[PDB]
RNA sequence: GGGCUUAAGUUAUCCGCCGAAGCUGUGGCAACCUGUGUGGUUGGGUAGGGGAGCGUCGUGUCAGUGGUGAAGCUGCCGGGUGACUGUGUGGUGGAGUUGAUGCGAGUGAGAAUGCAGGCAUGAGUAGCGUGUGACGGGUGGGAAUCCCGUCCGCCGAUUAUC
RNA sequence: GUACCCCGGGAGGGGAGUGAAAGAGUUCCUGAAACCGGUCGCAUGCAAGCCGUCAGAGCCUGUGUGGUGAUGGCGUGCCUUUUGAAGAAUGAGCCUGCGAGUUAGUGAUGCGUGGCGAGGUUAACCCGUGGUGGGGGAGUCGUAGCGAAAGCGAGUCCGAUA
């Protein structure tokens, strides 16, 4: 997001009229902020909103978010969804058998778990993640998480005491 | 997130133009001129809500003075007589009695006359 | 709610005062009180509740000291050198009604209602007044003890 | 919420009463100068009004006379009324579009000139409605 | 001189209301065959005649 | 100021009353202190410091809602200690938007001889830029101001011609 | 994109048609305020008005509350700047819109809050073409001070191992 200041608005180089004698207010440029078509004083400028949250804080928040619905019994683990070739009908079933429809799926296998990924990709009430990208926002937004066996194993292996 | 001022701005203007809905000239048509009079109106109303006590007490005292002087007794002697007799009927009820129940007011005048120090 | 008179609710009476040997100040205070109706328990500043006052023998109003020739009355026409001055004795001799009206008006509030009420004062320098039809009752200037 | 009995000029000016009306929009004359003659013509009988406006010296008489004649014709056609028993029940002039122009003046200045315009409305009803 | 202050609505209207005109009076043409309205002491624009019922004289060829 | 010495003047003295948003009575609100059943003290306020909020726009989430009519605009009837507001009830209108809780601001205007537009005031006022036009007829819905004609006037080292 | 008819020279309007809607008729969505008017209610031609406020009759209305307001009291605008302004000091004709405390730094220094805690924390960059996640401890602050420094060290420096 960006705006043009009085220095960036086109024109406005010269004094509009003499300082005295005209009976008009003293003006310095036609692009002064109080003019129609003039520059914006404190309008937005491009920026980044990223915050340097500590690693321990980010990880712990993730642990607490996962733990709340672990205690609430909202994590299921499946060996996999779908067999052979890949449909969305199959996994829709596997998950509806699990429970409800505000879902998170973990399949971790970042390179070749196309079967499960592309099956659950189009549900629109399922969010699919790799185990190395769980993140607190998605965990909190999820009403339940279903891990693939490999997904849970890889998350545990990536972070364990 | 550019914000346009009009929707929020008009609220106080409508309030003030409603508050100034009997004024003469610009004071009931123009928000800026109505705003100046509403400040004066609020100051006058606050001042007059406290001066009203004195105004009505003065009216009651004048009516009591007239009613008691009709009985040959000044207001000060009448009030001192009531105070000595121990009748704590106030300026207000006394004025209402004077206007409405003149016989009861005259009986109170007799009470004050009897309760006078006579000195 | 305090009582308030309603237009013609209070009935206005007619009094007559013989200004024979009565000081101008006392006469004017009494006239102002009667005209404004301050002796009535129904008094209200905003509604005329007073009575009509007919003053007779205004030419025989008593004055103390050297007022009859040293107490001056001034009028100005509103133009340069437009002052006239006459002593209260001369004014009582010539136009007593003007003198009594000036005194009463000075003692009466400065109001549109006061201007209206001052018309209720009928001043005559002689002992006779033409308002027998209105049947004015005699009024005696008195004082209440203590 | 929009629906039925939608507002109309006839409903606002007559409201189920007999009579008619006529509007001349964008009359190329000033509203005040039109009002100067509207004030005279309001409340008169329609035939008397048009005959008088044939003789009224002001330039506003002509458009107002034509409006009154048009209202009379509208009444005669849409309510069977006759021209000789109509009277001008209402008559007013509102302001229309104004054009800003420039008149050059001394010392290089330019003075604003306003070419104003008016809308004229006349409402005619049978004379029996005068005492109603 | 220049107007010191903007005149109030009451005063502006008090002065403006006096800018008006009187209605033209009109008189019925004495000619029975015309019966139209014309200005007093003026030839009838319709019949183009002038004078009383009896001694009528043509004035305007219209 | 009226008027006043027949004090409504001065003075000593006595008895009453009037008189403030002061004090007291009664009802509501608030800050602080205190042992925490009580109570006490306090609450004019510019520069300025501290604290807690209203409204607008965007937005995460949840709950929604909308042609059986959103936004906006505009009445009425109400509400709050304030900014303000109703989950009251109409009208206009025609496609969005409410509540909870967070997040982000081009977040609030009466002033800057502020900027843009619209419109008043003066005012139906001043002016309409050197002057000579008259009349008959015509045209036309409409003619002092167009056309034709006749009188008359004006320029003519230029009001001509190139 | 208004056939046809009527008044009109037209412009414009009145009927009628089209359309869910024409008071969506091309100046066309919504249509606010200044500003200009018609109608109705009340007041107003003896009155000295920072235009209000408190008291208050009458009339109208009663959609039993609202509109108006005779008359009485009290009452010298807003802002700026000032010892002090209703000021005959400044600015503002009016409405609508716009118009001024912002943002960036692994800046400086407090506070609130959260994490970890004798430790805290990464920067560049690498991986995640899948992001907001993981790696990266190079550095940096804390961990001992005192001295110009060599240096010494819970001491050090001036001093004479004072
Ligand atoms: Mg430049
Ligand atoms: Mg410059
Ligand atoms: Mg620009
Ligand atoms: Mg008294
Ligand atoms: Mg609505
Ligand atoms: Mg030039
Ligand atoms: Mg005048
Ligand atoms: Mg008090
Ligand atoms: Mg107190
Ligand atoms: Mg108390
Ligand atoms: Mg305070
Ligand atoms: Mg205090
Ligand atoms: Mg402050
Ligand atoms: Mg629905
Ligand atoms: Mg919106
Ligand atoms: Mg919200
Ligand atoms: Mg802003
Ligand atoms: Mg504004
Ligand atoms: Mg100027
Ligand atoms: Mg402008
Ligand atoms: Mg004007
Ligand atoms: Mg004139
Ligand atoms: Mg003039
Ligand atoms: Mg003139
Ligand atoms: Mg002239
Ligand atoms: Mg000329
Ligand atoms: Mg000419
Ligand atoms: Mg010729
Ligand atoms: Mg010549
Ligand atoms: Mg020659
Ligand atoms: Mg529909
Ligand atoms: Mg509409
Ligand atoms: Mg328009
Ligand atoms: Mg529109
Ligand atoms: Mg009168
Ligand atoms: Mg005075
Ligand atoms: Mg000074
Ligand atoms: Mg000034
Ligand atoms: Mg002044
Ligand atoms: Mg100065
Ligand atoms: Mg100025
Ligand atoms: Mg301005
Ligand atoms: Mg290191
Ligand atoms: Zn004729």
């Amino acid at each position: 997001h960006a705006t043009k200041t009085r220095g960036q608005v086109s024109g406005g180089g010269k004094k509009p009229w003499r300082q005295k004698g005209t009976g008009r207010a003293r003006q310095g440029s036609t692009r002064a902020p109080q003019w129609v078509g003039g520059g914006t004083v404190h309008g937005p400028q491009p920026r980044s909103y990223a915050q340097r949250t500590p690693k321990k804080m980010v990880g712990a928040a993730l642990r607490g978010a996962l733990s709340d619905m672990a205690r609430d019994n909202r994590i299921f683990v499946v060996t996999s969804l779908v067999d052979g070739d890949k449909p969305s009908t199959k996994q829709a079933k596997a998950v509806l058998s699990g429970l409800a429809e505000l879902r998170k799926v973990l399949v971790v296998l970042d390179r070749s778990d196309e079967i499960d990924w592309l099956s659950v990709r189009n549900l629109s009430e399922v969010h699919v993640l790799a185990a190395d990208q769980l993140n607190t926002y998605d965990v909190v937004n999820a009403r339940t998480i279903v891990f693939s066996q490999a997904g849970l194993d890889a998350f545990v292996g990536a972070r364990s005491a | 997130a550019r914000v346009k001022r009009s929707v929020n701005a008009k609220k106080k203007r409508r309030e003030v133009l409603d508050q100034a809905s009997g004024y003469r000239g610009q004071r009931s048509r123009l928000y800026r001129k109505a705003k100046e009079q509403t400040l004066h109106s609020a100051t006058y109303s606050f001042r007059d809500r406290r001066a009203k006590k004195g105004d009505f007490r003065s009216l009651w005292i004048q009516r009591i003075n007239a009613a008691s002087r009709a009985q040959g007794m000044t207001y000060n002697r009448f009030i001192n007589g009531l105070k000595n007799a121990g009748v704590e009927v106030d300026r207000k009820m006394l004025a209402e009695l004077a206007v409405s129940d003149i016989n009861a007011f005259n009986s109170l005048v007799e009470v004050a006359k009897a309760s006078q120090p006579q000195n | 709610t305090t009582y308030s008179p309603k237009a013609g609710e209070v009935q206005r009476k007619w009094y007559v005062i013989d200004a024979e040997d009565i000081v101008l100040g006392r006469l004017a205070t009494t006239a102002a009180n009667l005209l404004r109706g301050k002796h009535k328990p129904q008094y209200a500043p905003h509604i005329d509740t007073g009575d009509f006052v007919v003053v007779v023998n205004a030419s025989k109003i008593a004055l103390t000291g050297k007022k009859a020739t040293d107490s001056l009355r001034y009028d100005h026409s509103g133009r340069p050198g437009g002052l006239r001055v006459t002593s209260i004795g001369e004014m009582l001799a010539k136009n007593p009604r003007r003198a009594v009206e000036r005194a009463v008006w000075g003692m009466m509030p400065k109001n549109k209602l006061s201007r209206q009420q001052l018309k209720k004062l009928k001043v005559y320098g002689g002992p006779e007044h033409p308002h027998a039809a209105q049947n004015p009752q005699p009024y005696e200037i008195t004082q209440i003890a203590q | 919420m929009s629906k039925t009995e939608r507002p109309s000029r006839r409903a606002a000016l007559l409201g189920d009463r007999p009579g008619s009306y006529a509007i001349a929009r964008h009359v190329r004359m000033s509203a005040s100068k039109c009002r100067r003659v509207i004030n005279l013509v309001r409340g008169m009988d329609a035939v008397d009004a048009v005959t008088m406006l044939k003789f009224q010296p002001q330039a506003a008489a002509e458009p107002i006379r034509k409006v009154i004649a048009s209202a009379m014709a509208n009444a005669e056609q849409t309510e069977g009324l006759r021209a000789d028993d109509l009277y001008i029940s209402q008559a007013f002039v509102d302001e229309g579009i104004t054009m800003r122009r420039i008149r050059p003046r001394a010392k290089g200045s330019a003075s604003r000139i306003l070419k104003r315009s008016a809308h004229i409305t006349v409402v005619v009803e049978p004379k029996e409605a005068r005492q109603a | 001189a220049v107007p010191k202050r903007k005149m109030s609505r009451s005063n502006t209207r008090h002065r403006r209301s006096q800018w008006k005109t009187v209605a033209t009076k009109l008189v019925t043409c004495a000619n029975p065959a015309c019966g139209e309205k014309h200005l007093p002491h003026t030839a009838c624009p319709s019949c183009g005649g002038y004078g009383p019922r009896g001694d009528r004289r043509q004035v305007v060829e219209a």
